[PDB]
RNA sequence: AACGUGUCGCGAUGGAUGACUUGGCUUCCUAUUUCGUUGAAGAACGCAGCAAAGUGCGAUAAGUGGUAUCAAUUGCAGAAUCAUUGCCCAAUCUUUGAACGCAAACGGCGCAUGGGAGAAGCUCGAGCCAUCCCCGUGCAUGCCACAUUUCUCAGUGUCG
RNA sequence: AUUUCGUGCCAACGGCACUCGUACACGAGUUGUUCGGUCACUGAGCACAACGUUACACCGUUUUGUUAGGAAAG
RNA sequence: AACCCUUCAUGUGAGUAUUGAGCCAAAGAAGGUGUCAGCCCAUUACAGCCACGGAGCCUACGCGCCUCCUCAAGAGAGUAGCACUGUUUGGGAAUGCAGUGUCAAGCCGGCAGGUAUUUGUCUGCCAAGGUUAAAUAUAGAGUAGGAAGACCGAUAGCGAACAAGUAGCGUGAGCGAAAGUUUGAAAAGUACUUUGGAAAGAGAGUGACAUAGAACCUGAAA
RNA sequence: AGACCUGAGUGUGGCAGGACCACCCGCUAAACUUAAGCAUAUUACUCAGCGGAGGAAAAGAAAACAACCGUGAUUCUCUCAGUCAGCGGCGAGCGAAGAGGGAUUCAACUCGUUGCCGAAUCGGGUCUUAUAUGACCUCGAACUGUGGCA
């Protein structure tokens, strides 16, 4: 039930970071999927490293 | 892990903070979750849901307990939420009050007191 | 060719679930349920089907407040 | 097609998730009586419709 | 007088005044082991009658 | 107070007792020794108790009470166990009603109760 | 009183090659064109049904 | 000769019979005995470490709180009075439904009021934050009483 | 309504066959300021409110410029 | 221990069974436990003992204090009645009711008194406003408990002894099953060798019994 | 300009709808069937349909029976009684009441009207530990009559 304003505020406060753009979907089985591409400033995969991936 | 006698004499906004820390470290076990992880890590995510239940409790009861106490006069008895107010069944709540049903008129106290109940026996 | 070859020209569909009861029964082009008779506040209730009546009446459900309410009632509402 | 409600886009994908196999760890359990799961559906045999 | 002989299993208690014939012919067929009681023996006489007398 | 002129009613209140009722229902006699020292004829069992088994099998066996099985009505001791094809050593079941105590776990609470159904 | 009676039964009649019993309706249930409401019926009401007058 | 027929011993196929029974049916009795706008009954969607159905529960989601008892739960994990178990006072209670802001094969669209976040801009990292976005509450129709410090009106109705 | 994709698999199924498969198993996949719909139009039409009728609304009227004996504009 | 003889073998689950001694009973009561149990377990009682209890109900109409309170007229009007029509009743020259028309009396009043009319007595009541426990129903309801049965015993008894108003069928209103997981006391649910791609076969092993091997007690007929 | 009457808008505090429906109360209302045919009759003032409650409902305190040496609100039970009461193509069929023995029962009350008074009544606000059957205030309702005594 989120939208697309109110995920962007979220990984902020979170994750401490700048993004760009959001697209989300909503699967098959019902869940909702959301790919967030973060400023050029911020590195994708030292935050991913951060998180524990 | 908490302990509910603990939580009671904390304020709220020492609660507060309580509760943002143990949703944080919810989330983080949520993400090992996808990861491989390991029994012993798999454990302790039903703690910490219980800890989280465990600090609304007091925290919603603190409210409610506030609210009773600052509509605790008759000037208002009808500004207090039908939330804070005494639920019975429907039928219960409109069927007649104690002082309303036992109502009686002048005449009927005049012959009730000169004409009382006797126990008598006999022989 | 009122057989095998007419069941090819089935094409829309006259009922859709409805939003009260289910069941599949909600007339799309009248708007309204067969089963249930929604939109009226109302619902279908018939004496010449008692097999019908049981399978919808309080019991067949969860019943999520009446256990509530039945058990304060056994316990003259106590209270604090 | 394409279209269909998201009230209906919902139910299909609960559906989805009913449609799997008994967990092996239940068949040991104390006084357990299931084998497998009677209630499986397959696209072309019953069609549920919706 | 019963408490004592109660619990004694295959021991029938009874009382003189509305005696039962299901109990004093068990199936149909007369003839049982009855133990009396001088008090209710004495009491015979005036719950039945005798010839001659009501 | 299960027993009842209903058959069917008694075995119904047997078979879905809950737990806290099965521990009631799974006692055992207490020995000669503990008899004459406490002066109370039976006890349920608990882990970590001292048992010798007086039916079945294993008669005259002796061992510390492992767990109480409530879910299958049976009790696991210690070196009353049976080997499996593969060499593994796996508990055997036995009803506490086939057991006497010889050792038992002393506790506040424990002794509480043995003082409650102390028939002197 | 409703024993082996609650079903919606009625007989075939003649011309279809079987006997004139009442059969149950519908479909996909193996229930369906089975013998009903007759006391030689599998599933039916007994004869002369006990009261308790 | 083969095929075919018959009797006996043994073996298949099939699921009758007997013995079992936490189920049904029938009769009788006892209560601090009878739902809902303080949102019912029903309907949908979700919640377990491994969890399809069923059961319990509702984002506090196989449960929080109180109380009595005490060592279990168990398929494998895993933790070690506090759990489990029985009962019950305090709570939470998603989307709907009489369903009631307006609609509806739409997880849609408002008005009033109070909050929240804010990567533009402004002022001195901080404070104000426009557009956009999120949340709480109120807003159906009819009928009854009141305006208690006695609200605003309309009529070539009757007077003045 | 997951039949799509990859890997595996041949018990049952594809009236013969299978090493193949829309079969079985385990995991993956559907990205919008501008595309379609709602936001935001009227049509053949429908029927909430109001009124009337009916023992009983679960009935009738409701676009020929248009509701209601009709004080419906905030 | 299977056509007969010889050698060599292998075979009896768990004592609630039998026998002999006791003991309890204000308790002999019917459930569980590897076989038929008063004394292995749980139960079986007040001829009782503890904690909790916010509303309600009962008790010198329970018991103190303050406050309050107390000791000539008339009688139901579009009503009753009457006519016609319809329905209803055992009610029959009309039992009750409904519609329309008509429509009272109270200065010797009105209604009833089971055959119509007019007249006079006698008897009993006083319509057209309202409230009210107990003894009664529960003929497909509930919420909690209890008690049972000369009943059925898995094609029976509720459709349903089982994830049953479920699977499945129909556009829909609706229709609606089959199926005891009853192996064994206990999974001790067949390690390991060998043939086979696998499924399986031949040996070995557990178990009193494997012709008790997993939809596994018994296992009939065609 | 100001009253009264009639009628609107808004605000404050409340209530109705839906479910259950075995039993109970009010309406509406068949045919199969029997009559060896069938139309009055019967099934039946039943089934189906609509509305409304409770823990029970409804009824209930004489404009009642009787004709006696008189009973005394309602409900229910045995009986009266399948009735030498009665209705009916007088066919098929249908069909009660008073009395008598019981269950229950300290069971009974009061609006209007008549006579004597005439706001002594109600709502709201404040005080008394009190939304008191108390007191004070009230150009609020009420004299087109609320209350109290016989
Ligand atoms: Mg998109
Ligand atoms: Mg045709
Ligand atoms: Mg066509
Ligand atoms: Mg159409
Ligand atoms: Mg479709
Ligand atoms: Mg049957
Ligand atoms: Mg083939
Ligand atoms: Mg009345
Ligand atoms: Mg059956
Ligand atoms: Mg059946
Ligand atoms: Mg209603
Ligand atoms: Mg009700
Ligand atoms: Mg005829
Ligand atoms: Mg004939
Ligand atoms: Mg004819
Ligand atoms: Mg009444
Ligand atoms: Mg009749
Ligand atoms: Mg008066
Ligand atoms: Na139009
Ligand atoms: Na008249
Ligand atoms: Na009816």
């Amino acid at each position: 039930r989120a939208n697309k304003t109110e995920i962007k505020k979220a990984i902020r406060k979170l994750y401490q970071v700048k993004t760009v753009k959001v697209n989300t979907l909503i699967r098959p089985d019902g869940l909702k999927k959301a790919y967030i591409r973060l400023s050029a400033s911020y590195d994708a995969l030292d935050t991913a490293n951060k998180m524990g991936l | 892990i908490v302990k509910i006698r603990d939580l009671k004499e904390k304020g709220k906004d020492d609660l507060l903070k309580q509760l943002s820390e143990f949703k944080k470290e919810l989330s983080q076990l949520r993400v090992s979750q996808q990861m491989n992880v390991g029994a012993a890590r798999l454990g302790r995510i039903r703690t910490i849901r219980k800890g989280i239940a465990r600090i609304m409790t007091v925290l919603n009861k603190n409210e409610r307990e506030n609210l009773r106490k600052f509509y605790s006069d008759k000037k208002l008895r009808s500004a207090k939420p039908k939330t804070l107010r005494a639920k019975l069944t429907h039928r219960r709540r409109l069927a007649l009050k104690a002082n309303e049903k036992n109502r009686k008129t002048r005449r009927q106290l005049r012959m009730a007191h000169k004409f009382p109940r006797r126990i008598y026996a006999v022989k | 060719t009122k057989g095998t070859t007419s069941m090819g020209q089935r094409h829309g569909r006259t009922h859709i679930l409805c939003r009260r009861c289910g069941r599949n029964a909600y007339h799309v082009q009248w708007e309204r349920c067969a089963a249930c008779a929604y939109p009226r506040a109302q619902r279908r209730r018939y004496n010449w089907s008692v097999k019908a009546i049981k399978r919808r009446r309080t019991g067949t459900g969860r019943c999520r407040y009446l256990k509530v309410v039945h058990r304060r009632i056994r316990n003259h509402f106590k209270t604090d | 097609g394409r279209f269909k409600p998201l009230a209906i886009k919902k139910k299909y994908a609960k559906k989805l998730k009913q449609n799997r196999p008994v967990p092996y760890w239940i068949r040991l359990r104390t006084g357990n009586r299931i084998k497998w799961n009677e209630k499986r559906r397959h696209w072309r045999r019953t069609k549920l419709h919706y | 007088g019963t408490r004592a002989f109660r619990n004694i299993f295959g021991l029938d208690l009874a009382n003189v005044n509305s005696l039962n014939l299901l109990h004093l012919a068990p199936g149909g067929h007369v003839g049982r082991f009855i133990i009396w009681t001088k008090s209710a023996f004495e009491k015979l006489d005036k719950i039945f009658g005798t010839f001659t007398e009501p | 107070g299960i027993k009842c002129r209903n058959r069917r009613k008694a075995r119904r209140a047997h078979f879905q007792a809950p737990s806290h009722v099965r521990r009631i229902l799974m006692s055992a006699p207490l020995s000669k020794e503990l008899r004459a020292k406490y002066n109370v004829r039976s006890m349920p069992v608990r882990k970590d108790d001292e048992v010798r088994v007086k039916r079945g099998k294993f008669k005259g066996r002796e061992g510390r009470v492992t767990a109480c099985y409530r879910l299958k009505w049976v009790i696991h001791i210690d070196k009353v166990s049976c080997e499996k094809a593969n060499g593994t050593t796996v508990p055997v079941g036995v009803h506490t009603s086939n057991v006497e105590i010889t050792k038992l776990k002393l506790n506040t609470r424990r002794k509480a109760i043995l003082e409650r159904k102390d028939r002197s | 009183r409703l024993s082996g009676m609650k079903h919606s039964a009625e007989s075939w009649g003649t011309g279809r090659a079987v006997a004139r019993i009442p059969r149950i309706h519908g479909g996909g249930t193996s229930m369906s064109g089975a013998g009903a409401f007759g006391n030689m019926c599998r599933g039916g009401r007994m004869f002369a049904p006990t009261k308790i007058f």
